[PDB]
RNA sequence: AGGA
């Protein structure tokens, strides 16, 4: 079930790995 | 308006303010720092001689 | 996120699957599947302002997706997933939250500017602001002698630091009518 | 056996567990306070530092010294530096530590409460002796250090009393209870459905009598009957912390008998 | 800013520890201070003319009752307003041992123990009859609240005679900064000076009888019944009927509007009117349900804090956001956020908060409450500077 | 100030003996005032309180996350099990009788902050002093001993 | 100095309004039929439930400070059970030859409705209440 | 920086008396104790020791303010008895009662094995 | 930033319970709810006092001279 | 230091107000009060 | 933990605060007030990128 | 650049 539905923790796994790549001041740097 | 209706003034001091429920309604409690450098002028009079001579 | 009508086994569900979730979670633990991984591979997409005009969004992905085929009375007031037209879903809704407001607990428990108070006095707050303080020479620095990181956190502090380098002590607090001071 | 009553239910090296009865309310708690701060101890007080390479400054370091729970046993014995005749300290009136670390090892250097020494002559009373508790034997963790991190201090542990700092407090919490059942009617318990429900019941629930709802208010009645407990922080033995705490109370109002004999 | 001729007042020195000015909290009010970190300024005077102008023109007792309004500017605040009411009830009575100090604590009692109201079994004095030792002679004071008898069943209105309280509990309306006011009265029959030992004096029995007795407040007091909670649920279930009736009637071009009003300006006036209607309601509900021991509900009754519209709020129901009148408007082509359809006049759509602060808010409920307390914000900053040019 | 926009400064400090104490020998770092909460309306402190009780006594980081799954009613029935009631008060005693409190305190941890406004950086009194070169008159500002 | 009043009532009806401590009562004389009484009595102290016979009388005496103790030698007034002290502050005329007084005990109010006592209460601080059975 | 000195609590000022004894004028046979350097922990113990006696007629005390430690009590008794006397009983029965505490605490603590 | 010594609610030692209580929780493995009560954290102002510590000195200590 | 990194600054129709298309973009809370409110963001 | 994005400038760390602005080349139609000529402008403020 |  490789392919399965996302739960509302699931997010933050997400979120971890946007700030992972982008970091805080993304914005500034880029 | 900045010189004249309005001054820098001597003999003024600020402060944070704090409540006291043992306080009077009329007083005013002065930190110890502060009364040690505001200074009020008092002639000496035959009334106070003493009195100043022992705080001078 | 992005969501689908594109699904042969029933509805319109979020492109990104338990399966990615598991594929960036095994690369956590490595500190191969980056926030690229996702964007590249067309799961997430960047929507400006003027693009969110012609989308539709979902708050939850789970609760605002499958319909009905008792009720906590505790838990908040919420509304459905009605429609069937959703172009995209929202990571997480309190993402709509900068670095200061993201140090507020509950704030969906308080009133509207108590918050924007917050987000204004936790800048005049004393901590640990870099861990080199005793090497640079900075006009005026403060550092907590013993801080401490806060008992009630916010998911988003994680990626803020607030537990590594804190602004507070957790102080035995009541609320009390006491001598009157 | 004589006027109030103690009923110890539970005792160790660091906690006394008893019950006082035939007692004020006003008594338990003048005691409570008491023990509290007034009994003395003694506790590093004047820090002099001679090196300091660490990434802790001199009065934090100094701060914690003071809190490091010292012998004072024969406290009795010392004098107060300021009732003393020297110009500053001595040993009739003082205990000199000294603490000297450095990083050695490439690994992180530990200074403890342990790795204090008495220079002064104690006279062979138990006084000044780090207390250890710690199951290793290291007693309080005071500093790290790197390698050329050096820390050379002295220390003059001085007796005191938890009213000047709260670093010669010779107790940690002290519990105290009367009246589980609330038969007394000195409290008027806040409520949604049921006070008796929402309102968990205490241990000392069971060395009292329920009030059997069919009996009518007693008034008479007064408070006795308190379920007390004094933690040791091991500057003083738990029985002391107790001793002490009386007998530093009779002093106090014996100081105003005699007050008034001096009048 | 010194708004006011009781922006500066003259006050009495005592020198004291710690490094700041320390005030009575009566004389907060006249100021408009708080201890949030508020600074005040303090003149010397250096002639003996000068402290004659502050002593017998400018001072505190004298600044009282105010010119501006008629009635006293000053009144018992805080812990004092709060713990007067707590003390006044029928219910409350006062051991001997506690009476003594009470009585001592008044600076100025003639030394004379008053007979208790029970003697026998149990000597005990009433609330009322202790604070009557603060209110001075020859102090008559009368007042009729809704209900009030001569008999008082509810403990209504207030019966001071000859400075001694008969019935009534004391809260804002007698102790207060109020018209007919316990201060309006000392002030006007005994004078500035007696009026101003009457503050302390009633500050010094209040607070150390609350000191002892007690206060605090916790979620326990924001928490409305089970099935009060279910009643709030279905007036708002109800009252969006209400509103999605009216919806489908201007729908089907049914609706008639009032003169001088467009069919739109009509409905909308009614959807905005249902969900107010709704939102006190389901907070009538609740501050009906909180008992006597909500220490929220205390802290109302007694004035020292706290309005029905809070209860509300907290407990049952945020209610409607607004900005600029009219409800949170189509910012994105005809929605408020892209999570919802267009040509959505909902509640939910137009920021109609269903739920308290207890429960929580939903990510709209949130941003919509952010919107409607941002423009409190904006002309909070505004009227500030506004306001100040007007005064000058 | 707490993490509530909950600002104040302090009146007065007691030590241990004067302070009101839980019959469990603890007692409180920090006194804020009942009369806050209510026309501030922010409920969220009271929540960061309960949450923060029952970590403190749990072991767990408490999640004061915003939109989540948690209730007061939730956090409650843990505080239940842990022994303390529910809602979160606690019956405390006066410090100075040693009486019991009619009133249960609202008792339990609450993050608060440190702020950079401290009194003896703004305190300044002035009696004579430093003058303009133009105008004559008191100089600007405590640090220049100005009036 | 003497006894004012004297006279046995039955409660109708007993109320505590949000009062956990204090109730008002509702009492009528057995003797008298023109008499009535309302009253509020600490309940904590002396409990009372509707159908009780009490006597209720009234007394100027047994001024300046209060004394607490001694009394174990003192003659102690009371042959009664509940004693209260407090205020005439109302004289209402209710028609005919009927009257009522108002009574406050610190808070504690009384209202008591009759005829004949003309002779005897009076607007006084001095004011007894005392209470058996 | 305004803070006084930590030894001020307990530590007997310049020229300055643990008791000070005025009458009170308002009563007879009354009296005003102002006690320095102590505070509620000698203050309410003394109050509640003299509520015991039967020929007090009033005791009570208050810390007019927390920034200093001090207690003004006062006593009133019966005509003939002295206040000074009473306050001198209360305060002996005081350490009387503590002595006991004290004997029976040590007896109880003999007792215990840990 | 280094062990407070003493809890401040309180005032019991705690100075020496870090190690011991880092050490029930990585060669003990036990969750720390279970690792404080071991180490006989009782009242919640010394739970707090170890469950809240951020041991900043290790950061500090990674710096040269 | 994190928030001075994400500040923005609207020099000179009604800018102040929290616009529905702020949503996700900027804070609704962090703002000053004062001449600066709603002036300057953050993101 | 040092971010970054900022800048040091004869020994200060120095931010550049994100100055907002209307976006250029854009069609905008507003209507003009009721005491002028011109009822409605149809607006473009064209820059090169 | 912040504070009420
Ligand atoms: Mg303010
Ligand atoms: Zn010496
Ligand atoms: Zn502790």
């Amino acid at each position: 079930d490789e392919s399965a539905p996302i739960t509302a923790e699931d997010s933050w796994a997400v979120i971890s790995a946007f700030f992972r790549e982008k970091g805080l001041v993304s914005q500034q740097l880029d | 308006r900045g010189n004249l209706m309005g001054k820098r003034v001597d003999f003024s001091a600020r402060t944070v303010i704090s409540g006291d429920p043992n306080l009077e309604l009329d007083q005013v409690g002065v930190p110890k720092s502060i009364a040690k450098t505001l200074t009020y002028p008092e002639v000496v009079t035959p009334y106070n001689i003493d009195r100043l001579t022992q705080l001078v | 996120f992005i969501v689908e009508d594109d699904e042969s086994l029933g509805h319109k569900e979020l492109k990104v699957r338990k399966g990615h979730i598991a594929k960036l979670m095994a690369t956590e633990y490595q500190d191969e599947y980056t926030w690229s991984s996702l964007l590249n591979e067309g799961l997430v997409e960047y929507i400006d302002a003027e693009e969110e005009e012609s989308i539709l969004i979902a708050m939850q992905p789970e609760d605002l997706e499958p319909a009905e085929a008792d009720v906590d009375p505790a838990k908040r007031i919420r509304v459905s997933h009605h429609a069937t037209t959703f172009t995209h879903c929202e990571i997480h809704p309190s993402m709509i939250l900068g670095v200061a407001a993201s140090i507020i607990p509950f704030p969906d428990h308080n009133q509207s500017p108590r918050n924007t108070y917050q987000s204004a006095m936790g800048k005049q707050a004393m901590g640990v602001f870099l861990t080199n303080y005793n090497v640079r020479m900075d006009t005026m620095a403060n550092i907590l002698y013993y801080p401490q990181k806060p008992l009630g956190t916010t998911r988003a502090m994680e990626y803020l630091k607030f537990r590594e380098l804190p602004a507070g002590q957790n102080a035995i607090v009541a609320i009390a009518c006491y001598s009157g001071y | 056996e004589e006027g109030p009553q103690v009923k110890i239910r539970e005792a160790s090296k660091d906690n006394v567990d008893f019950i006082l009865s035939n007692v004020d309310l006003a008594m338990a708690n003048s005691l409570r306070r008491v023990m509290i701060a007034e009994i003395p101890t003694l506790a590093i007080d004047s820090v002099e530092v001679e090196t300091n390479t660490t990434v802790l400054a001199d009065e934090f370091i100094a701060h914690r010294l003071g809190l490091i729970p010292l012998q004072s046993m024969d406290i009795e014995q010392l004098e107060y530096s300021r009732d003393c005749f020297c110009e500053d300290h001595c040993d009739k009136c003082s205990v000199v530590l000294t603490l000297q670390a450095f990083g050695e090892s490439e690994s992180t250097t530990n200074v403890y409460s342990k790795d204090l020494v008495i220079v002064s002559n104690l006279m062979g009373r138990n006084i000044g002796h780090p207390i250890i508790q710690d199951k290793e034997g290291n007693g309080v963790l005071i500093c790290k250090l790197r390698k050329g991190q050096e820390l050379k201090l002295t220390c003059v542990a001085k007796k005191g009393i938890a009213k000047e700092h709260a670093k010669w407090g010779p107790a940690a919490a002290i519990e105290f209870e009367y009246d589980p059942w609330n038969k007394l009617k000195h409290t008027d318990y806040w409520y949604e459905q049921d006070s008796a429900k929402e309102w968990p019941q205490s241990k000392n629930c069971e060395y009292e009598d329920p009030p059997n709802e069919g009996d009518p208010f007693d008034y008479k009645a007064q408070a006795d009957t308190f379920y007390m407990n004094v933690e040791s922080v091991g500057s003083i033995p738990v029985d002391q912390v107790v001793v002490r705490g009386i007998d530093t109370l009779q002093k106090k109002v014996a100081s105003i008998l005699l007050a008034l004999t001096q009048m | 800013p010194s708004l006011h001729k009781m922006s500066m007042m003259a006050h009495r020195v005592k020198v004291i520890p710690y490094s700041t000015f320390r005030l009575n909290l009566s004389v907060t009010s006249p100021y408009n201070a708080d201890f949030d970190g508020d600074e005040m300024n303090l003149h010397v005077p250096q002639s003996e003319e000068t402290r004659a102008e502050l002593s017998q023109l400018c001072a505190v007792p004298l600044q009282i009752v105010s010119p501006q309004s008629n009635k006293p500017c000053m009144g018992i605040v805080q812990d004092t307003l709060c713990g007067i009411r707590k003390l006044t009830l029928r219910d409350t009575f006062i051991e001997l041992d506690q009476v003594l100090n009470m009585l001592y604590w008044v600076p100025d009692w003639d030394g004379v123990i008053p007979t208790p109201a029970i003697i026998k079994p149990k000597p005990l004095w009433s609330g009322k009859q202790i604070l009557s030792v603060a209110i001075p002679n020859g102090i008559h004071l009368q007042r009729f609240d809704e209900g009030t008898t001569l008999l008082s069943p509810k403990d209504n209105g207030m019966l001071i005679i000859d400075g001694q309280i008969i019935f009534g509990v004391v809260e804002k309306k007698t102790v207060g900064s109020s018209n007919g006011g316990l201060i309006h009265v000392v002030t006007r029959e005994k004078g500035p000076q007696v009026c101003a030992k009457l503050f302390g004096n009633i500050q010094k029995v209040v607070n150390f009888w609350l000191l002892h007795n007690g206060f605090s407040t916790g979620i326990g007091d924001t928490i409305a019944d089970g099935p009060t909670m279910r009643e709030i649920t279905e007036t708002i279930a109800e009252a969006k009927k209400k509103v999605l009736d009216v919806t489908k009637e201007a729908q089907a071009n049914l609706l008639t509007a009032k003169h001088g009003m467009t069919l739109r300006e009509s409905f909308e006036d009614n959807v905005v009117r249902f969900l107010n209607e709704a939102r006190d309601k389901a907070g009538r509900l609740a501050e009906v349900n909180l008992k006597d021991l909500n220490n929220v509900k205390q802290m109302v009754m007694a004035g020292s804090k706290g309005s029905f519209i809070n209860i509300a709020q907290m407990s049952a129901c945020v209610g409607q956001q607004s900005v600029e009148g009219k409800r949170i408007a189509f910012g994105f082509v005809d929605r408020t956020l892209p999570h919802f359809s267009k040509d959505d006049y909902s509640p939910e759509s137009k920021g109609f908060v269903e739920n308290s602060y207890l429960r929580g808010l939903t990510p709209q409920e949130f941003f919509f409450h952010a919107m409607g307390g941002r423009e409190g914000l904006i002309d909070t900053a505004v009227k500030t500077a506004e306001t100040g040019y007007i005064q000058r | 100030a707490s993490r509530h926009g909950q600002k104040g400064t302090i009146g007065i400090t007691y030590r241990r003996e004067d302070m009101p104490f839980t019959a469990e020998g603890i007692v409180p770092d920090l006194i804020i005032n009942p009369h806050a909460i209510p026309s501030r309306m922010t409920v969220a402190h009271l929540i960061e309180c309960l949450l923060s009780k029952v970590a403190a006594l749990s072991g767990n980081e408490g999640d004061a996350s915003p939109f989540t799954d948690i209730t007061v009613e939730g956090i409650s029935k843990l505080l239940r099990e842990h022994g303390y009631q529910s809602r979160g008060f606690e019956v405390m005693y006066n410090g100075h009788t040693g009486k019991k409190l009619m009133a249960q305190i609202f008792f339990g941890p609450t993050y608060y902050q440190r702020l950079r406004h401290m009194v003896d950086d703004k305190i300044h009194a002035r009696a004579r002093g430093p003058m303009q070169v133009l105008t004559r008159q008191p100089v600007e500002g405590r640090s220049r001993d100005g009036g | 100095s003497n006894t004012l009043f004297d006279d046995i009532f039955q409660v109708s009806e007993v109320d505590p309004g949000r009062y956990n401590k204090v109730c008002r009562i509702e009492a009528a004389s057995t003797t008298q039929d023109q008499c009535k009484l309302t009253l509020d009595i600490n309940v904590e102290l002396f409990p009372v439930a509707a159908q009780d016979s009490l006597t209720v009388t009234i007394a100027s005496s047994l001024t300046r400070s209060w004394r607490p103790p001694q009394a174990g030698d003192r003659s102690l007034a009371d042959d009664y059970d509940y004693v209260m002290y407090g205020t005439a502050y109302k004289f209402e005329e209710v028609s005919k030859d009927l009257i009522a007084v108002y009574y406050s005990f610190g808070g504690l109010l009384m209202r008591l409705e009759g005829n004949y006592r003309n002779l005897n209460n009076l607007k006084q601080e001095n004011a007894y209440l005392l209470i058996r059975r | 920086m305004n803070a006084p000195d930590r030894f001020e609590l307990f530590l007997l000022g310049e020229g300055e008396s643990k008791l000070k004894i005025d009458p009170d004028t308002k009563a007879p046979n009354a009296v005003v104790i102002t006690f320095e350097k102590e505070d509620h922990t000698l203050g309410n113990l003394i109050r509640a020791e003299l509520l015991n006696d039967r020929k007090v007629l009033f005791a009570a005390y208050k810390v007019e303010h927390p920034f200093f430690a001090r207690f003004k009590l006062r006593i009133q008794t019966t005509e003939g008895y002295d206040p000074k006397d009473a306050l001198k009983n209360a305060c002996n029965s005081i350490i009387n009662k503590l002595g006991a505490l004290k004997t029976n605490f040590e007896t109880e603590w003999n007792l215990q094995t840990l | 930033m280094i062990v407070p010594v003493r809890c401040f609610s309180c005032g019991k030692v705690v100075g020496d319970k870090w190690e011991s209580y880092l050490n029930l929780l990585q060669e003990d493995e036990l969750d720390e709810g279970t690792a404080l009560s071991r180490l006989g954290l009782k009242r919640y102002c010394c739970r707090r006092m170890i469950l809240t510590h951020v041991d900043l000195i290790e950061k500090f200590l990674r710096y040269n001279p | 230091t994190l928030s001075h990194l994400r500040r923005t600054n609207t020099p000179i129709a009604k800018p102040r107000q929290l616009h529905n298309t702020h949503w996700g973009l900027v804070c609704p809370a962090e703002t000053p009060e004062g001449q600066a409110c709603g002036l300057v963001k953050n993101l | 933990f040092d971010m970054g994005g900022y800048f040091i400038i004869n020994g200060s760390e120095k931010v550049l605060i994100a100055q907002e602005r209307s976006a250029g080349n854009i069609v905008q139609v507003f209507k003009k007030a009721a005491p002028s000529p011109i009822s409605h402008v149809a607006e473009i403020r064209s820059a090169l990128e």
